[PDB]
């Protein structure tokens, strides 16, 4: 029954392959790790740790094939299985759901005009759980419940960077008429710039990120206007994965205070950044230092 | 508001496909044939012979060979979208940073020494006709 | 291309029962059959059959279970198997569908902010083929295209009358911007009143009925104003799949014409409606009678 | 707008259960149990041993004894769905007139005797608190 902080983070699965081997601190690991610590010690504070949180991610063709394709869905059931991508299902705990907050948050989208899918069964892979892991660690379970919220970005087009920023304002709308007093965050992951496939694979805009940081801190109405060809062209073809920051976003209000942001290059194929955002009114102190900008470029 | 506009302008992006309709269409058996590997019981059946495996999807001469080939890029011309197909190279035990450089020419030392410096420059890359 | 009429039918299992057991002549089924034949006729002449028919009903718990509940979905596979419902497949043909519109419509309400689900792979239940032998009879194959819309009517809440009202305006615009010249029907399958459960089931309510069927003709933006709850109480409990008939009838202009309505009270435990209309500009003949009304208490 | 008052509202239709999330989440294994009856070899199977069959379900003692006792009015109390039960009277060779008739206390021929003759009235049915 409160949205109090929104953060954003990339879900690049090498960063939970660097836990489960043990390189994590390496060096090129090292830095990575260190940028998301002042998240880690932030959140484990008192009054700061969620109750829920709503996390806004791609399905990278886990849960979903080419057989059925939500635009938006939502996980109303009570526990989600790490997905098999390939190496095995992730050694991580199962993520806990919500399901009286996710089937009232289904429910009051629907009232509100967004043609919701409700999803009762379904694994989650490292859209979701790689940001569980740089942020909570290696528990023996989740400090929090988690509800999955995944948006198409894979088949085209994917919902407008409009849509997305409208459909946040509902989620805070619908998490505020919750019975209960419960702190409840809403996460965007994925980004920032990237290009995964072609000959322009590798493609890095720091420019185009950081005015994206920028604009969502400040402006993100007129931000919510850029057209998916402007993602695509100048932040790479997986770049448009920045359109679930908008969602998370349009969940607070339009004051908010940036308490800390950590811009990495590279991460694997990626630009990694992570943030975290309160309302004005209600936030925090931001950290010192508030702003962190590594790697060899920068 | 004009589907046929909207699709139009990714024509002009240099080095990439962004998958539309049509190439969902073309690539189904392709995709779903890489979903398949989700399942360790398949992933141990295609790797003991991935011939007979690929020939239970009823993929197009070309796609099967791009498949056997482990050629990316022409995994992609035929419809392939590098989601579904992070299940094979995984299969394989292969980075996402591998897959992405072996598209694009370099060697792996190259791509990763590239990735160190920053990364690849937008400029140049951004459309085919401005040339910009 | 073109959207050129729009036609609603109930689906209720019965009618294909009686299909198949030979007893649609007998002194119940009989005039209802009775009543379809002048619109197997008409859609049967030179000109008036579609290439393809848009085909808005609700899945009735076949294609979906409780664990993908999608509020709006389109097949734009090219093939779709009947379901099996208990009895086994129901013995028709397949239904063969039309990729490229169907991918253009979901890319263009996608675009127009609808929360699409593309469907792939799916079997048609009732609510799509017992209307396909009502109007085509028992072909070898059917002798059109058909583009199956499930729509949410099962868990609560569906969506609203007047999202489904806008929703068929949608259709209609990305029908006319797909550059071939096709014939396009909208049909909206379902109704009229009645309730399948509980005491109060074998509602039936002619008086609310042939309002629908009035304001859906003169004024359906009124009628897409009428809350869930007014179905409901009113309609019966299964009388809510009435809110697909205004997604047909979004998608042809203000001004329509009437060609022809039937209504049969009863039909298993429902009152039956079926209608044909056109965009006022471009109508037929209205057939004659125009207007049939049946039943022992009708 | 409001969830709650939306919800509300439906509790005044008397003999009425509309199904709404709390009865869903309530009747989850009750309706994916008769979802599998859509399969010809799980209707023998259920056929050959129901109460053996219901034990894979993981039903609650009340869902299990309706099934059993087909007593559809009892499984929609226990969260059951009519379109998802209609699967069960479907594998027993019923049609929905006779679910439905069942669920009003009518026998077989009355209730088809008002069937004929147009039908449950609306009047005096639609509101408990109102009357009409
Ligand atoms: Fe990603
Ligand atoms: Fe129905």
């Amino acid at each position: 029954a409160r949205v109090t902080t929104g953060i954003t983070s990339s879900h690049i699965p090498a960063l939970g392959a660097a836990i489960q081997t043990g390189t994590s601190d390496n060096d090129y690991w090292g830095p990575v790790f260190k940028g998301y610590q002042p998240i880690r010690d932030w959140i484990k504070q008192p009054g700061n740790m969620p109750d829920v949180v709503i996390l806004v991610y791609n399905d990278h063709a886990s849960a979903f094939d080419m057989n059925i394709i939500p635009t938006f869905a939502i996980g109303c059931a009570e526990t989600f299985k790490p997905a098999d991508e390939g190496w095995g299902p992730r050694p991580v705990p199962d993520v806990k759901g919500h399901p009286d907050l996710a089937w009232h948050i289904a429910q009051s989208l629907i009232l509100d005009e967004f043609d919701m899918t409700i999803m009762n069964q379904m694994d989650v892979d490292h859209g979701c759980t790689v940001p569980l892991s740089m942020i909570f660690g290696e528990p023996e379970e989740w400090p929090c419940k988690v509800i999955p919220f995944p948006v198409n970005v894979v088949t085209y087009p994917p919902p407008s960077g409009k849509r997305c920023f409208a459909l946040g304002d509902s989620i805070r709308a619908a998490v505020e008429s919750f019975p209960e007093d419960l702190n409840v965050h809403v996460w965007g992951t994925g980004g920032m710039s990237h290009q995964l496939q072609g000959p322009r694979a590798g493609l890095i805009n720091k420019e185009f990120d950081l005015n994206f940081i920028d604009k969502l801190i400040s402006d993100p109405e007129e931000l919510s206007k850029m057209p998916h060809i402007q993602y695509l062209r100048e932040s790479g073809s997986e770049g448009v994965e920045l359109v679930m920051w908008l969602i998370m976003r349009g969940a607070l209000p339009e004051k908010v205070r940036d308490l800390y942001t950590f811009y990495h290059i590279p991460a694997s194929n990626t630009a990694l950044g992570a943030m975290i955002l309160q309302p004005e009114e209600t936030a925090g102190t931001p950290l010192e230092p508030r702003k962190v900008m590594s790697g060899h470029s920068l | 508001i004009d589907v046929h506009a909207y699709l139009a302008e990714f024509d002009d992006i240099p080095g990439t496909r962004v998958f539309t309709a049509q190439r969902a269409r073309k690539g189904y058996n392709l995709n779903q044939f890489a979903m398949s590997l989700m399942k360790a019981e398949n992933r141990e059946r295609f790797k003991a012979d991935e011939s007979a495996y690929l020939d239970e999807w009823n993929l197009t001469p070309a796609a099967k060979a791009a498949v056997l080939a482990r050629d990316y890029n022409a995994m992609i011309d035929e419809g392939g979208n590098v989601y579904f197909l992070s299940k094979l190279f995984s299969t394989d035990g292969k980075s996402f940073q591998f897959a992405a450089g072996s598209m694009t020419g370099m060697t792996q030392e190259e791509y990763a020494q590239m990735m160190i410096d920053g990364g690849r420059s937008p400029a140049g890359v951004r459309s085919i006709k401005g040339g910009y």
